[PDB]
Parts: C-alpha cells; structure tokens; sequence
C-alpha cells in the first residue's frame, strides 16, 4: 500500500492473444521519493508479487 | 444455377461464440462455433448438390 499508487487492470488484453481467457494489470507506484530503500523499488516490488 | 450452388455450398461463414462477448450471470466454458468451410478439393465441389 505504501508503493502501489494504482493498478490499471484490463482482461482481454493478453500479450499473445485476446479473449475472455487472459488479461494484464498495469500498476503505477508512488514517487521514487516515497519509495526510499531498495526494498521499495521496482526490481524489488515485482520480486514479491511474482 | 450452378453458380449459386457454388456460392452456397462453397463458403466460409462466421458463427459467433458460446463464450459470449457480453456474458450471463456467471458462466464458465467459452468457445467458438464453426460453420460452413470453404471446400478444398475437386471431390468436394463436384459433390455440390445441384
């Protein structure tokens, strides 16, 4: 919650097809500022998530 | 006559889909429906029903 500013999520936009089956969720974090330690960075936030 | 026989019996229709672009209550099972196909060999046409 202290990084994810928003997630924009759409189903039907897969990346190898479309259709009710796949979808994909774009997520916008909070300012690099409010995201201090490595832990609070992308190449880190995705790690958890994944 | 023959010409129409051709057009009817040799065509490529497009039936919708069992999924349902805008669906119901809550359903699983989404699929295509497949109708007439273009024919493919001497043998197919010539069986066209006059």
């Amino acid at each position: 919650k202290n990084n994810v500013e928003s997630v924009f999520a759409v189903n039907g936009f897969g990346f190898a097809g479309r259709g009710q089956n796949t979808g994909i969720a774009f997520v916008s974090l909070k300012d690099w500022a409010d995201r201090p330690g490595e832990e609070n960075k992308v190449e880190a936030i995705t790690m958890r998530a994944t | 006559d023959v010409i129409t026989a051709i057009k009817a019996q040799n065509a490529q229709v497009a039936a919708g889909q069992l999924g349902g672009t805008p669906p119901v209550k809550g359903q699983q099972l989404n699929a295509s429906i497949i109708a007439q196909t273009r024919l493919t060999s001497t043998e197919e046409f010539g069986k066209i029903l006059l």
